[PDB]
Parts: C-alpha cells; structure tokens; sequence
C-alpha cells in the first residue's frame, strides 16, 4: 500500500496536470470575451446617448455592479430568498452540491449555514444510504424477473446479473439522464450538451453554478420546478451507484 | 495612458499616387478616429469609428484596421489633400492622440537660393551682431545649415525658422540667424553660412569678409 | 450650422491664471460633452478635460488635474477653462472640442503667451549685400505677437518670404526676404515697413547698398 | 425499517423548510434593499442623462448584468484565470466534488472534456482520500498509543482515557487542519476569522459554493500558494470525512 | 420657451388609420424623450408610448402594442403618432410631451374623431317663451364641431351660456342661452348668429314671441 | 400597471381654504409628480419629484409624501387654482396617472333659473320637435331634472348638457332637451320641466300649454 499510495499520488497529480493543460488550452483563448462583451456595451451606448460621459456610464457600471452583487435582479416576485428558493438553496448545502447562483451577503447568514450544513450534511448522507438502499433492493427485486428472462434463453447465470445490473444502471442513466437533459432542453432552453453538462456537474455533487434550473415557480409549470430537487434526491443515488462501481472499476485498476 | 505611434511623421506623394499612413497602438483598441489639420486652423473630424467618413469628406478617403493597427488611405492624392492627419482613440480613457503625420505635395527637386547678410550698422550701434542666411524655394525640405567664424563652426545663438510649403510652387524656405555680441563678430573676419542638400554631393557656401 | 466661438487670445504673467470661453450655437450645449485640447507647436494634441454640460460633472488628465477648473454657464450656454500658476510650457493653443468619444466639433482656437514680456516695440534692421538678388529685414526684440511687414508699402508682394516669429528669451524675431531682378535694386528704393499694433509702433527701413 | 425511511424523509423535508425560513428572514432584506438600490441608481441617472429612456437603461443594466456574470471586472476598460496554476487548480476543484465556480468554462468542448475528466477523476480522488484516512488514522493512532499510556500510568479510569485519546483526536485535527487554515487564510487573504471559518468549512464540507475562494485574489504574487493549500485539502477531507461519518452515528444514536 | 406644436383636430372613419404630428422648438429634438398620451373626454390619462428622437428607440403600453406606431423625422425636430383600425374607442384628445420620469413639456393636443358622419350644416331654430327674460337658439343635427353662436353679432355677450354640443343619432346638437332685461324683449330685437365652419354656414335667426 | 388612486375625484374650497388631495400607489414608489389641467388645455407639470415646484407655480402650492402615499397642498386657495390635478408615477414602466381630481370654488348657494322652450313652427314643418329647458345659474351643481308630458313623466329621448363652472360667478347651467317626433308631441298639450335642488325641498317646475 506504501507503494500503492505514492503511486496513487503520483498518478493522481499527473492527471490533474494534463487536466490543467487540456483545460488552459481549450479556456485561455476566450478569458477575456466578458470584458469585450463589456467594453462592447459601454462604447456602443455612448454612440447612442451623447449627454452620457465614458466616466460617467463607468459609475453607472460600478453603482450596477454591487447592487447585483447585493443580489438585486434586472427587472424589465424575482426574490431568490422567498421560501420556494431559500428551501432550494437549503437543499444545495445538506446535498454538497453549492451551486453558490446565490450567495449569502450576511455574517449571521454564513453563521447559521456553517452549523445547517455541519448538521444537515450527514443527516442528509444518512437518508441518502436509506433512500440508496430501499430503491436498491426494489431495483433487485425488478432485477430477478428480468435475469428470469436472460435465465430462459440459456445466458450463463453469472453472465445474466452483470448483463441484468448493466442494464440496471443503464435504465437509471435513461430515466434521470436522459429524460432532464430534454426537459432541461425545452424548459430552460438550453442545448443537450449545456443539460448533460449540468446534470453531471449537479449529480456529482460539484455544483460550479454556471448552470442552474432555480427551482424558483414561475409560471406554465412552477411546482415543477421545486420538483427538480426530488429529481435531484432520485439521481443522486443512481450516480452513487455509477461512482462506486468506477471506484470498484478504480479497485479493480 | 495607451499610446499612438504614427510613422512616418513627415510623407510626400503627387497628385493621382495612393496614400496610405498608419496609427499603431501601444495596446489594442475598438475604434480609431482621425482628423485633418492645415496651418491656421483647427482639426477637423476627417473619419471616425475606424472607416466611416466626417460630412464633407471626399470618398478617396477610407479608413480600416482593428485591434493595435489602423491606417488611413487615400485612393488618390489631391492637392487640397496635403494636410496633418492625427490619429485619436477614446476606449480607454483618458482620450490620446498620435503625433500626427503631415503630408506634403511631391514636386521635382530644386536647389536653394541662399543668401548671407552681415550686421547692419544700425544693430551694431546697440551692441548686436545677427548674421542671416536665407535658405529659399528648395525642395524637399531635409537640408542642414552650419554657420562658420574663420573656419571654425558655432551651433550656439543660431535660431532656425521654416515656412510651410509653398502653396503656389510647393517649395520650402528658410532663414538661420547667428546672433552674436558686437565683441564675438569684431573679433573674427570671414563669416560663412554652409547649407547641405540632396540636390548636390557639394555644400552651398554663402561667406563675407567683415572688411 | 454648429458653431463653437472661442474668446480672444490672452498674455498672461508668469505666475497669473487665466480664464478663457466657448460660447455654441447651433446645437443644445447641454445635450453633449465639451472637451479642452491643447496644441503646444503643432505635432502633440493633448486631452485636458472633460465637462458634462447638464450635469457639471468633470474629469481631468492626470497631468492637468491641479492646473485646469472646467466650468459652464448653461443659462449663456458657454463653456469655460481656468489655467492657474502658468510657466512658459502652457504656452500653446486652446481648442473646446464636443464629443464623448470622438472630437467632431471644435473652436477656433485661442493661443496663450505666458511672458515676462512688456509691450516692447521692434528694432528693424535691413538685409543688403547674377540676374535675381535678395533683400531682408531683421524684426528683433519685439513683444507680443503680431508684426505686419510689408516691402514698399505692399506693391512689392511676389517673391517675399516672411518667416515665423520664434520667441527667445520672452521676445519674438522674425525676418522677411524680398528677391527683386538686380536690374530693379538699387536702381529702385526698396523699404519694407514693419507695424506692431500693441505699440503703434509703424516704422519704414531702405535698403541701401552696402558703401 | 421503510416506515422509518418515510419519517426520515419528512423530518428532512421539515430540515429545510426550516432552513428556508432562518434563511430568508437573515438574507431576503438585504436583497430587497439592494433591489431598492439598483431602482435608486435608475431613477438618479434618468434625471441626470435626459437623453436615455428607462426601458434603455434597463437593456444596458441587462447586458452589463450579463458580462459581469461572464466574470467581467466593472474596474477596467482594458483589452490569467486559465494560468497553469489556476487550471491546475480548477482540475483540483472538481475532483474533490468541490466545484467553487469562480471560474467558468465558456467552450463547448471545455464543457465536453469536463464530464469526463469529472466521471473518470471523482472516484479516482474516492480511492486516493480512503487511502490517505487509512494512512492519517493508523498514524495518529500510532502516536495516540503514548498518550493513553501516560493516563494509564496517571491511574485514569480506561474507558474514560480512549475517549479521552479521541477527545485528544478531535482537537489535535481541529488545530491544525480547522483553525490553522483558519489563522492561516485571515493573515493572507484578508478575510474576517468567520469569514475563514466559513470558507474552511463551506470546503472541506465539499459544498464549494465560491463565493470564498483562498488564492483566486488577482493581484497576490503566491501562486504556489494555491496549490500548497490544495495539500491542506487533501490531508483535511480525510479529517472531515471523519467528523462528518461520526456525527452521523451520533445522530444514529439519537435515532 | 420649449414648446411643442401638434397638427390640428382629424375626423377619419371607422376602420382607416390617422397619423398626426408634433414638432418641438426652443431645444434640440434629439435631446431629450418624446411620449403620446391619450385624454378620453377629461378622465384618465393613459401614457401610449415613447420614442428616443435620437435612436428611435420605442416602446409602447402593451394596450396600445399593436394600435400605435412612433416615429421621429430628426431633421424637421418632429415626432409623428400613427393609430391603426379606428374605432370610436379611439375618439379622444392626444398629446405630445416630453420626459423620461416627468412629463416637463405637453403639446396643446389634438382631438381625434373617429365617425362615418359627413359635413352637415345645422338647422337653427329659436327658443322663445320677471324683470328679466332668458331666450335660445337651438343648433341640431350638425357634423362636425365646432360651431359658433353669438347673439346681436356680439352687442350681447354678457348672460350669455352655450352648452356643451351632444351626439343626436350621429350628429351634434347644442342651444346657447342669453338672458336680457324684459323692457329689451320683444321691445328691441333679439338675434343669434350661428357659424358652423366646415359647411361654410352662417345663419342669423330672429327670437320672435310665440 | 402600478395603480395610482385619487379620492375624492370632486372637491369644493372656498378662498383662503388650506387644501390637501392625496394619490394612493397600489405598490410602493419613490416620486410622486403633479400636472394642473383646465378645461380646454393641456396638462401642465405643476409639482415634480414629489416636492419640487415647476417654474411658473406660486409657492402656496406644495407636494409631500413617500412610499404608498403623496399629498398635493395648497396653503390658502384662490380663484386661478380651481381646476383638475393629475398625479402620475415613474419608477416602474409604464408611467401612470391617477384618475384626477377635479378642484371647484364653494361660493353662496344659488337656486337655477329655469326655461322652458316648446318646439319652434320652423323645426315642426320638418317633422322635429325639440323641447328645451335651460336651468341657469344655480349652486351647487348636485340638481335632478324630470320631464312630464300631460303630468306623466317621459324618460326617453331627453339629452342633458352642463357647463364648467362660470369664471366670472362660479355658477353652473345645464340645458335638458326632450326630442319628439312632431306627431307624439302634437297628441298632448301640457309639458313640464322639474328641477330639484338643494335650494327648496319643493322641486321648481316650468310648463306650458301647446294651447
Ligand atoms: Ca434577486
Ligand atoms: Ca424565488
Ligand atoms: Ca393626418
Ligand atoms: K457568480
Ligand atoms: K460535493
Ligand atoms: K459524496
Ligand atoms: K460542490
Ligand atoms: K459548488
Ligand atoms: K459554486
Ligand atoms: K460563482
């Protein structure tokens, strides 16, 4: 294992330096596109109001910029701490996900949080191992019956569970993959690619925040957005399974 | 801050040729803006927002470029074109300006008349000596003087002024004055004014003897 | 018509402020940004300030935040510049420019003379000594700007040279070359006439040949 | 136990409406006032800049809003996050399920390569953290040996001594991985010793909201800095691991 | 003195479009917001929409999205309103003004009709029966406003009221009201003098006792 | 679609009578303005920003307020104040105005001097009968008017017009105008005109006979 760890360590740094190659290469190019996109804005509009000074449209920007760090919204309801959003922004923390789209501004907010999460986190963790299990062992019993099938056209019994549990997590990637990236398609009016993006970057946990469903109601289906955080819950075991079959994949490694 | 590099500073071109002068950035910018400037009076906006033409402008002008480079053309050059072109950006403030790059009419090359003149009597009376070479209706406008006391050069008291080309025969002149005290000139006797120009490998030499 | 008049030029006292003015018409003063240029000889175009007409907000140039105060009276629609402590380097020509990104109207200009300088009338000195020859006077010593010089009394005007005046030591000189057909000097009298307005200074100097 | 799982659920559920509520009433009015605040920047410039409607200003306030959430700096008017250092970094951020999100992916294939870096790269770091918490235990474990002794040979009742050890355990991790970081972080990013707190924490938790990001500061000259601290990541997740699977068990116990 | 000149009263039909007009003077044009707003007889006043003269710009009350289309000519400093499909609905007063948060400056409005009437002259009939007597003249069934009725061609002006014209089936109908000592009637003549512009009319009737 | 609510729409003040109308936003704002209207003409801003006077208004006139509520005053009322006042809102599009309210003089009560008019032979001959009753001159403007044909009240083809307030009196008037066909108006013979004021609790009745 001493070997074992180093050369894990090793491997592990490897990996994150080609990623920051691969990353660099690809992202570099394009930092700077917002302050063009800025630049672009400010320039266009003196063009178009003569009575507004470049200094002056830069104290407009600055005065806009930390009233929407305060998490005010352009407006042209909108609260992302009206119950709907502030129990979804509870449901970000306990499942570690920290999409962060909204950010605490008080030290009483960030107080409270620390001992929410401290709390929440393994509470969460613990109904996520029961939730993980009772569908689990329902997934299995459904799993018998298909292997049942396999069983009846002469497939070695060894060879049915394997085939039986690939199209276990197979229909899981389907049923929660699949089925948001095109709801996430139409409803937020992403491309698939943005959706399976944010899905992955969601039911791993990562949550940059780049990407957001809001679970704010709105209008046409407003609970429905509220009932993207069961979504969440559901998924999350699936991808559970997914990661600690590649970490069994990693111990086979 | 940003600055504007225009070069060369100083170009000819005949009437009919293509003119092209150039603003570089010293970082990169949206939009650059150039106006026109004739002796006696203000900037003009000649194109602005890179390559869109000023009211009056004629259409020989186009202007382009993007990022740290832009350049202004003329198709071909007309008389009313000779002219100083300055280069202006306004996307990072404070708003800058080149140095400006003046355009001159093309002409055949032609020798200068050059003239000395001692001290008048009058001035002597006060205690002055200027002595005056007028350098007159040369073309083009590099030429180097050098002013010479019994042989040996002086570069100190002489003040040098120019007239802007011709706008009749398109040719430069002159004037260098060595200005002297009475005591400096009373000393020496041959006094030389020495013009250097491309139409000769040979110096024009204009000389008197205070006697 | 879109018009930015500018006040007369000013002679100021080492160490004196000025205020100088940029009344528009044509246009709503209020509607669009004033700027201030400096053009110190011609080539450098410099960026002094801005004021937001309907607002009062300003912004200077670094280099100019001390020296400058922009003001306006919207009730006269006119723009203003103070320049305060002056030295001799703010000796230049002032334009207001309109404009929040490029500069498309300006004034006319006025020039600033900063000088120790008292009202001083001119020496005028004559220039004498093949077909052509060359007369000239030396104008030395005067203050401030303008000299008119004229050669017999303005009938002799083809091949004249004046030169630009240089200041040195807070006094302008300048010269004037006349070439005449030898036939005509001294055969003919040839004075020029040099006028200083400030000092209603008007003096007539012969060239005579030299004895 | 499937009741059970029903009246777990239901008590998370009445967790975060609870959450919510405690939330809302500390954050939602200061995003009213700072809503009241863009309104009173509108209104102002509108009397000041005659020439702009209100429905143009708000298009303006829109694309501003939309570049500086491209991560534009309202500061400049000029013209690295993606420096090897940072995306070395950002490759360290998703691994760890951390996920700050300074830092956004603007290509396509940024995104692409992400998901697979991500899928390939978790359960990777999964391995290498059990690993490390084996390592990290057995050698605290060795050195907590000394300790009980001493307490043997002070003559302390022995059940009493291990939890004792442990108790020893928990401050020993809590100083140099909790507070450490802590002291470390308010000395050199100019933080608050809550705001520091909140950031080691808000980490080592795994929530990585981002809003607190230890090196992201433009214009420190410590880049090697940033990667120093993700060792301290490293070595800490073990130790909240830990603390986060314990506290789980006391809530077990209370349950 | 800033001041903003509209086009004159329009009648069109039901179902035609009408486009009016508002040219400013006495500041720049391209300076400064321009909005419509819409009086129904004198009750609430509706903002319509704005135009940015400077950069055409416009945006509209989602009421009026489809009815109203803004324009600007920068160079004769004039704002045009067009309405579309007209209804009676649409029958009101509407105004030019200026602003961006308050309404600084307003045109002297113009009144819109929208009728299938024609020009129709009116018929004019007297109103006959104390120390004091009061005497009419009945104006009906004329198209469009206004007319104008004064009595002794203006030697009577004081006790003087005309109402108010009213629609009778289509048209417009008003009577005018002068009171005068009863020694003066029918002692002394009493005429009203009704003009009614549009049809070129100008009646004289006599008051004559019943 | 921010509501802005005056109540009462109508209001009466004798001179020298302190008056306060008020305007009620169904959501918060951070400006109230003020236009004065009279019959016949357009708007004027009267009160901007809340509290801010517009250039002619006299200083009797003030505005106050904040949030959901703002407040139009008038410190001692005159005679020229008698018209209709408009608040409006700006801090959310689309701008709103309230409904008004119109402001009327109080002056002494005054019963109306009531006319009847049976139809002219000229407007019988072509088949038209319009009887006419003027109620002139009465205070206040609260009155009710009844037709009766044969001392059966008629309901039908009666049209009423009110004046503005007089300017010179502050007076009302309203003409009531029964119109027949002759032929209904030939088969009866007493008609009768009944206004009810504030002046008597017994109605004042005009009639006559077509006898
Ligand atoms: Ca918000
Ligand atoms: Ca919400
Ligand atoms: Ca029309
Ligand atoms: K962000
Ligand atoms: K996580
Ligand atoms: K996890
Ligand atoms: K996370
Ligand atoms: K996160
Ligand atoms: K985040
Ligand atoms: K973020």
């Amino acid at each position: 294992r001493s070997t074992t760890l180093l050369a894990l360590l090793a491997l592990v740094l490897l990996y994150l330096v080609s990623g920051a190659l691969v990353f660099r290469a690809l992202e570099q190019p394009h930092e700077q596109q917002a302050q063009r996109e800025l630049g672009e804005v400010r320039e266009k509009f003196l063009r178009a109001h003569p009575c507004v000074s470049d200094q002056e449209l830069g104290l407009l920007i600055k005065e806009v910029a930390d009233a929407l760090g305060g998490g005010a919204d352009p407006e042209t309801s909108h609260s992302a701490w009206d119950l709907g959003s502030a129990f979804f922004f509870s449901g970000t923390i306990i499942t570690t996900i920290g999409y962060g789209n909204v950010a605490l501004r008080t030290d009483a907010g960030r107080l409270f949080c620390i001992f929410y999460a401290l709390v929440g986190i393994p509470l969460f963790g613990i109904l996520l191992a029961g939730v993980g299990d009772r569908l689990g062992s329902s997934l299995r019993h459904g799993i018998g019956h298909i292997e049942a099938i396999f069983l009846k056209w002469h497939v070695p019994p060894e060879l049915v569970r394997v085939l039986s549990a690939m199209l276990f997590l197979l229909i899981g990637c389907l049923l929660f993959v699949l089925t948001p990236t095109f709801v996430f398609c139409y409803m937020e009016d992403w491309s698939k690619l943005e959706a399976i993006y944010f899905v992955i970057v969601t039911l791993t946990t990562v949550g940059f925040g780049d990407y957001v469903a809001g679970a704010d109601p709105r209008q046409d289906s407003p609970a429905y957005q509220p009932l993207v955080w069961f979504w969440i819950l559901l998924g999350l075991p699936y991808f559970a399974s997914v990661l600690t079959t590649i970490g069994n994949w990693l111990r086979v490694v | 801050q940003i600055v504007l590099t225009q070069s060369p500073a100083i170009m000819s071109a005949s009437p009919g040729e293509k003119v092209t002068m150039t603003c570089s950035a010293s970082s990169s910018v949206s939009y650059m803006h150039w106006y026109q400037q004739k002796s006696g009076t203000s900037p003009k906006r000649w194109i602005y927002d890179t390559s869109k033409l000023a009211s009056g402008v004629p259409a020989r002008f186009s202007g382009s470029g993007s990022g740290t480079s832009y350049s202004l053309t003329i198709s071909s050059m007309e008389a009313e074109d000779a002219a100083t072109y300055y280069c202006q950006q306004w996307s990072n403030s404070p708003p800058t300006f080149g140095a400006g790059a003046k355009l001159e009419l093309k002409r055949a090359d032609a020798a200068p008349t050059v003239s000395i003149f001692p001290p008048s009597s009058e001035q002597l009376t006060s205690g002055g000596a200027s002595v005056v070479c007028f350098l007159n209706n040369f073309y083009p406008k590099d030429i180097n003087v050098k002013w010479k006391i019994d042989g040996s050069e002086r570069q100190n008291g002489v003040l040098n002024s120019w007239t802007d080309q011709d706008s009749k025969d398109s040719t430069y002149s002159m004037s260098s004055t060595l200005t002297l005290t009475k005591d400096e000139y009373e000393r020496h006797n041959s006094y030389t004014c020495e013009a250097t120009h491309k139409t000769s490998t040979s110096p024009i030499v204009k000389s008197f003897n205070r006697n | 018509e879109v018009q930015l008049q500018q006040s007369g030029p000013e002679l100021v006292k080492p160490g004196a402020s000025m205020k100088t003015s940029c009344k528009v018409s044509g246009y709503s003063f209020t509607g669009y940004i004033m700027n201030w240029v400096k053009q110190r000889h011609g080539k450098n175009l410099e960026w002094i300030g801005l004021i937001n007409p309907n607002t009062g907000y300003t912004t200077y140039n670094q280099k100019f935040k001390g020296k400058a105060t922009l003001t306006v009276d919207k009730s006269s629609s006119t723009a203003y510049m103070e320049l305060l402590s002056l030295t001799s380097e703010d000796s230049a020509i002032y334009y207001c420019t309109r404009g929040n990104y490029v500069f498309d109207y300006w004034g006319q200009g006025t020039t600033l003379t900063v000088s120790s300088a008292k009202t001083t009338p001119p020496s005028v000195y004559p220039l004498a000594p093949n077909s052509m020859v060359t007369l000239g006077c030396l104008v030395k010593g005067y203050f401030p700007e303008p000299v008119t010089v004229t050669w017999n009394s303005g009938s002799l005007s083809s091949g004249v040279h004046t030169f630009p005046a240089v200041l040195q030591s807070d006094l302008y000189t300048l010269s004037s070359s006349v070439t005449v057909p030898s036939s005509s000097w001294p055969s003919e009298t040839v004075t020029c006439n040099v006028a200083h307005p400030a000092s209603s200074t008007k003096v007539d100097k012969k060239i005579v040949p030299r004895d």
